[PDB]
């Protein structure tokens, strides 16, 4: 199920003297507060300044062993959805009042999501699948 | 040793595993500290990403099971970090599951937080590679270098 | 899903110049992981034959025979595989060197003076001076006879400065012949050289019209960079006429106008060899025991 | 070697009280008996199958006294001897295979007896032996049976007394 | 010294080039590089092995104990 | 002879899923070409070669695999496409290589 669920605006773009990675900054669309910070990897996904992204954190895909390599004609709710990313939340943080911000990694892939509406669906996680459009 | 006794104590306090802390100062002294740890920068850093062939490859040339490395029943990897029609890999998943597939279960993983010598204005601007931490013992963020 | 039809429409050849000496050699659609199983098993892994065994008799020389030694069983011997089986390792020589295994050769050579008027050339002074890798020749021993009536094998380039004498010394020497591969010796090496390379993919992402292209074709090879007009924009022309020496990453100016990188699928092969073998020979030597390696491996019995 | 001197002191000679060789070896009948009951917990456990010499050996030098004395193995009224159609059946598909590490000349003589007479059935396990199939020369003890055949031909003289034929 | 048969690292058997090397410095009247390079030399690690060899059998050749002085 | 295929049951399970194979004398000439197939095979999870010591010659595998298939029978279809892999460069060069 889906767990975070907005439209976001690229503000800059920054190559950090890597190869395949930019910094991106991400305020929303909605809530004039919420500032993702982005990493991306740029060859699988080209960004550039003020686009229209639509970030969206859910967890799962409806045992559940592990990665099964993706065969001919499954169910994935990331079906749709192409630059799907992986990883855990390891720090939580606090900003001023009705706002909770968290460090999120994707294996040395820095997040902050400055925010209020995830204090109730969101938390330290440990599986959750970035189901990104464009 | 030409007798069987020095054998035992040979093997179990002239041994390597003895002597890593060196009792001088604390300071330790072993290590590969020459090319295997500037080839650490070019590896784990988000310059060097991996696909499912290389993943594979680079941890068989680490394990080698035969000679009894794994402890459940095998070796195992974890899921792919980036979802798409390749799966990529990160040199920060490759250090890992190397550390990860030699410790025995019932064991969780361990948790450090430490510094680098590589002082991120190097990186460019505002990323934060200088700092490691090992959430379950996985380089989940910094790239390891010399300290 | 893999099939084979789908790699068949996939692999795609094409030969671009072709001697008896090097073959440039587009084999195309391929993995960089069968770039070594068919560039290892032309260079060492393939059947190569030369001397090896040196029964000296004298070495009267200057020149001492160890290391001359070598230098008679190093040289291209000009004969064909499959016209030698392989050799018995560890039996005597009685029945290790038949016929069948050993291509018996000899060297004899006993110079003199010469009188002559006079800088005097040496060979203008001396009988028998400078003996050179046509003297040493062949005689069989056995039973064949007859295989060599079409070809003598001789060695393969004649002029190999072995020696240079003085009168009174003399040389007389009877080495013997054998197969091998070059993961033994390097002169089992029936190649010189078959390294490969990639097919360089340059990139444009401007027109370079006008008085760019007059200066993104001085630095570049002159026979790449295809300018048209002032107009109708400059197709760089010929892709594999070029290096990737990116000297244009030296300029400050060419660094985001162009890019260059590499097709992944695309090989041009340089083969070539002392004479011994041609490149029109050994792709099935390289092929056809590759072949043999692996259906040799499904059939053995699985152990303990 | 022990109980392998059980093997052809049985099997290759002629005077012996065979009512007593099931009645003296019964411990070693009820060994096959008290190895199944007490001791088949234990496999899972830290170590591989070589723990066990006693029974790929033992076991073996009975079914080395099989292939040669089969009229033996016969009483008057039609049964078996001791009910051989459970007791040489329950050892079968335990957590050892005793038809997977055997011997080359006599425990593979399996083949005919079993069948034609109508003691066991191993058809179909031979093609799947050799698939899952110090201790390198562990095999140099349990390879060598110790009254073997005699050769000579003037020793053979006394001891041609009370050594019969293959049947 | 000899000219070593099929250099270094090459493969090719550089030493029929070099009495036609010294055929060209002597009377044809050629340069250093592209006399060189008119040999059917594609590779630059062959290029020393005549631009730098010494023919030290001279010094060898001038000291004969099988024939007088 | 019985010197190369060998099952070095040290590192496989009770049904066989995953095997550390033993073949002696060869070099990369195998694992990097082997693996390049080993992977078509769609039911395999993992794999990879290995060196036992750099200087002398020999090499060690290991196949991974999903049920239905185990670990020599996934060495199998590994090793028919081998036959294949260079039968594509004759069959279809054999044209090329006539009308130069
Ligand atoms: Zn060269």
């Amino acid at each position: 199920n889906t767990l975070f669920d907005d439209i976001f605006q690229v503000s800059e773009v920054d190559p950090g003297r890597y190869n395949k990675v930019c910094r991106i900054e991400a305020a929303s669309t909605t809530q004039d507060q919420c500032k993702l910070t982005l990493d991306i990897n740029v060859e699988l996904f080209p960004v550039a300044a003020q686009d229209s992204l639509t970030v969206t954190i859910a967890s799962s895909l409806n045992a559940t062993r592990s990665w099964r390599p993706p065969q001919a004609g499954d169910r994935s709710l990331a079906d749709d959805y192409d630059y799907v990313m992986y990883g855990t939340a390891y720090k939580f943080e606090e900003v001023s009042k009705d706002l909770i911000a968290v460090y999120y990694s994707f294996g040395g892939l820095l997040m902050r999501l400055e925010g209020n509406y995830r204090n109730l669906n969101n938390l330290k996680q440990e599986n959750a699948y970035l189901l990104i459009r464009r | 040793p030409q007798n069987e006794n020095a054998r035992a104590e040979a093997l179990n306090l002239a041994n390597t595993d003895s002597q890593y802390l060196t009792p001088t100062s604390g300071s330790p002294v072993r290590g590969l500290i020459q090319d295997h740890i500037s080839a650490g920068v070019w590896l784990t850093s988000k310059d060097s990403f991996f696909t499912r062939e290389q993943y594979q490859q680079y941890i068989y040339g680490c394990i080698r099971p035969e000679d009894g490395h794994t402890t459940r029943s095998k070796i195992v990897t974890l899921p792919p970090t980036i979802f798409k029609p390749y799966p990529l890999w990160t040199g920060k998943q490759i250090i890992t599951t190397v550390l990860l597939n030699v410790t025995p279960p019932d064991m969780p993983g361990i948790n450090l937080i430490s510094k680098n010598k590589i002082k991120n204005e190097y990186w460019g601007k505002g990323s934060l590679e200088n700092e490691v931490l090992f959430k379950d013992g996985a380089l989940l963020c910094g790239i390891l270098d010399k300290s | 899903e893999w099939n084979v039809e789908k790699f068949k429409k996939d692999f795609e050849v094409n030969i671009s110049s072709l001697d008896a000496r090097e073959a440039n050699f587009d084999l195309i659609n391929i993995d960089t992981s069968i770039a070594n199983a068919f560039r290892r098993i032309m260079i060492s892994e393939v059947p190569s034959v030369a001397a090896e065994y040196v029964y000296f008799f004298n070495n009267t020389s200057v020149i001492q025979d160890e290391v001359l030694a070598h230098r008679i069983g190093l040289v291209p011997l000009k004969v064909d595989p499959d016209m030698l089986t392989w050799v018995d390792s560890n039996l005597p020589d009685d029945e290790k060197f038949t016929d069948e295994n050993t291509i018996v050769l000899s060297l004899n050579v006993k110079c003199t003076r010469n009188p002559d008027a006079p800088s005097t050339d040496p060979k203008e002074l001396y009988n028998n001076a400078h003996v050179y890798a046509r003297d040493l020749k062949f005689e069989p021993q056995g039973r064949q006879s007859t295989t060599f009536a079409d070809c003598p094998v001789v060695p393969a380039d004649p002029d190999i400065l072995l020696a240079k004498l003085r009168p009174g010394q003399e040389i007389s020497l009877k080495a013997h012949c054998i197969l091998g591969i070059g993961g033994d010796h390097a002169k089992f090496s029936p190649v010189s050289t078959a390294s490969y390379r990639l097919l360089p993919q340059i990139n444009i992402l401007q027109p370079i019209k006008g008085e760019s292209a007059r200066r993104f074709q001085k630095c570049f090879p002159p026979g790449v960079i295809g300018i048209d007009e002032g107009s109708d924009e400059a197709y760089v022309k010929d892709a594999r006429k070029d290096t990737v020496s990116r000297e244009v990453l030296r300029y400050e100016e060419f660094a985001d106008k162009v890019k260059l990188g590499r097709v992944r699928n695309h090989f041009i092969f340089n083969v070539e060899s002392a004479g011994a073998m041609t490149p029109e020979e050994i792709f099935f030597k390289s092929v056809r025991i590759l072949k043999n390696k692996a259906e040799y491996l499904k059939n053995c019995p699985i152990t303990q | 070697k022990s109980l392998q001197y059980l093997g052809s002191y049985i099997a290759r000679a002629k005077k012996l009280s065979r009512t007593q060789i099931i009645f003296v070896a019964s411990y070693l009948t009820s060994w096959l008996n008290r190895y199944v009951i007490e001791r088949e917990e234990e496999v899972d456990q830290r170590g591989g199958m070589e723990r066990f010499k006693h029974f790929y050996a033992a076991f073996q030098a009975l079914c080395y006294i099989f292939c040669f004395r089969h009229n033996i193995f016969r009483d008057t009224d039609g049964n078996w001897e001791c009910e051989l159609d459970k007791f040489f059946q329950r050892m079968v598909i335990s957590k050892f295979n005793p038809l997977k590490f055997c011997n080359e000349n006599v425990m593979l003589m399996f083949a005919r007896i079993a069948q034609q007479e109508s003691v066991a059935y191993c058809f179909s396990i031979i093609e799947n032996n050799n698939n899952e199939r110090t201790r390198q020369q562990f095999i140099d003890l349990q390879s060598y049976f110790p009254y073997d055949p005699l050769f000579l031909k003037n020793y053979k003289i006394l001891m041609k007394e009370y050594y019969i034929e293959w049947s | 010294m000899i000219v070593p048969v099929r250099c270094f690292s090459c493969g090719k058997v550089v030493g029929d080039k070099w009495e036609s090397y010294l055929n060209l410095l002597q009377e044809d009247e050629l340069d250093e590089g592209t006399a060189l390079s008119r040999l059917g030399l594609k590779r630059y690690c062959c290029r020393r092995m005549i631009l730098t060899h010494v023919d030290l059998i001279e010094k060898f050749l001038r000291y004969n104990p099988l024939e007088k002085r | 002879d019985r010197e190369k295929i060998k099952l070095l049951t040290q590192a496989t399970s009770e049904d066989g899923t995953s095997a550390s194979f033993q073949i002696v004398e060869e070099d990369h000439t195998l694992g990097n070409a082997l693996r390049y197939v080993i992977m078509k095979n769609p039911d395999v999870e993992f794999c990879g070669y290995s060196i036992p010591h750099p200087s002398e010659n020999l090499l060690n595998i290991r196949i991974q695999t999903y049920g239905e298939t185990t670990a020599v029978d996934a060495l199998q279809k590994g090793l028919k496409d081998l036959m294949d892999l260079c039968d594509v460069v004759e069959s279809k060069f054999t044209e090329k290589i006539k009308s130069m």
